[PDB]
């Protein structure tokens, strides 16, 4: 697979800057044109920037919205598709997928898509609560911002029968839930921990469901 | 400039059916000195990046299965799928590359399936949480269908329609269902100044309201 | 030169 490691982005205040760094690998980067597409949480996709290969003197096209503020850029040698966001607004909040797309063809490969938050608010570590009662188990990640938070059961290991509900916001604070349906015998005999992380505060809490 | 309009915005179908979408362009997309219809179709699985399906209006992307057949020219392009596998659930968009890019509104494809009854589960507020002075009671109802459902929080006998946050989850690709968690946050105090708690669930799958309950 | 390439 051709990857697109997109380091960068997170919580930022309005009028602040930011600069994501898409570093792909798996094809011939210097020869293909790249793009940056965003997705406001919930809504559809929005192309935002485009930088054509060296062959065309690193030509650039910027969507109307991000015009005169954003600055797509590349560095063939290091396979680094950059993007300089300036004079950020509240709208710019969202996911910024980094995708490569050859001239006249299609948006061939989309990356993962880092997060970006624009707000006057500040980060807050989440509270993790063990919701002990096949048996249903829960894990409540209460009050945190900006989003997102990864919720995993036993270092991710437990995959089947897991429901991580979308963190709905209340009073500028998010709360997310989780339910892992683990068969009878699997516990309390064994250990069913709940590992959640909030990159925005490097909040790694792995509260073990007990009792 | 180029404004794409899709239809239908939402479409429900059962496993194994020919679903037809639709994308209409504002300006023609067929390029003169290229004779190509710069209009592509992408899909986005819930919680994933957009995946390419069709380009040049009819050419299929690498690895894209036969099920997907792009069609059209000029301004009325159509996406068509045969034998819609459960896994086909995602949102479908039609972008344009004639002059810059203008993604379409989208089309959500929901899967009509066997009606499933909610499996209600309930948890009192975590002892740990209580330590700070708050009591969040959580009630879950997983793997139910259709999506329409009603959960009422009843404390002692009174119905508490306040302070309850709840959210569903996208229809599961694995077994086309839904789940949701209702959460009646309270305070250590008020939580104590009451004794019984129930989670009532009225759903199409039942004449009788499904109810779970925990009393202190 | 005369060859067309679509920039998008």
């Amino acid at each position: 697979q051709v990857q697109l490691q997109e380091s960068g982005g997170g919580l930022v205040q309005p009028r602040g800057s930011l600069k994501l760094s898409c570093a792909a690998s798996g094809f011939t980067f210097n020869t293909d044109a790249m793009n940056w597409v965003r997705q406001a949480p919930g809504k559809g996709l929005e192309w935002v920037a485009r930088i054509r290969s060296k062959g065309f003197n690193f030509a650039t096209y910027y969507a109307d919205s991000v015009r005169d503020r954003f600055t797509i850029s590349r560095d063939d040698s290091q396979s680094m598709l950059y993007l300089q966001m300036n004079n950020l607004k509240t709208e710019d909040t969202g996911i910024y997928y980094c995708v490569r797309g050859r001239d006249g063809e299609a948006m061939d490969y989309w990356g993962q898509g880092t997060t970006l938050t624009v707000s006057s608010a500040k980060t807050t570590p989440p509270s993790v609560y063990p919701l002990a009662p096949m048996v249903t188990l829960g894990c409540l990640v209460k009050g945190y911002f900006p989003e997102p938070v990864t919720v995993t059961w036993n270092s991710g290991s437990l995959s089947s029968g897991v429901h991580t509900f979308p963190a709905v916001l209340q009073s500028d604070l998010y709360t997310l839930s989780s339910s892992v349906t683990v068969p009878s015998s699997p516990r309390p005999s064994e250990t069913v921990t709940c590992n959640v992380a909030h990159p925005a505060s490097s909040t790694k809490v792995d509260k073990k469901i007990v009792n | 400039d180029i404004q794409l309009t899709q239809s239908p915005s939402s479409l429900a179908v059962s496993a194994g059916e020919k679903v037809t979408m639709n994308c209409k362009s504002s300006q023609n997309l067929l390029h003169s000195i290229t004779r190509k219809n710069y209009l592509a179709w992408y899909r986005q699985k819930p919680g994933q990046s957009p995946k390419l399906l069709i380009y040049w209006a009819s050419t299929r992307g690498s690895g894209v299965p036969d099920r997907f057949t792009g069609s059209g020219s000029g301004t009325d392009f159509t996406l068509t799928i045969s034998s819609v596998q459960a896994e086909d659930l995602a949102v479908y968009y039609c972008k344009q590359s004639y002059n810059l890019y203008t993604f379409g509104g989208g089309t959500k494809l929901e899967i009509k399936r066997a009606d499933a009854a909610p499996t209600v589960s309930i948890f009192p507020p975590s002892s740990e949480q209580l330590t700070s002075g708050g009591a969040s009671v959580v009630c879950f109802l997983n793997n139910f269908y259709p999506k329409d459902i009603n959960v009422k929080w009843k404390i002692d006998g009174s119905e508490r329609q306040n302070g309850v946050l709840n959210s569903w989850t996208d229809q599961d690709s694995k077994d086309s269902t839904y789940s949701m968690s209702s959460t009646l946050t309270l305070t250590k105090d008020e939580y104590e100044r009451h004794n019984s708690y129930t989670c009532e669930a009225t759903h199409k799958t039942s004449t009788s309201p499904i109810v779970k309950s925990f009393n202190r | 030169d005369r060859v067309y390439i679509h920039p998008f």
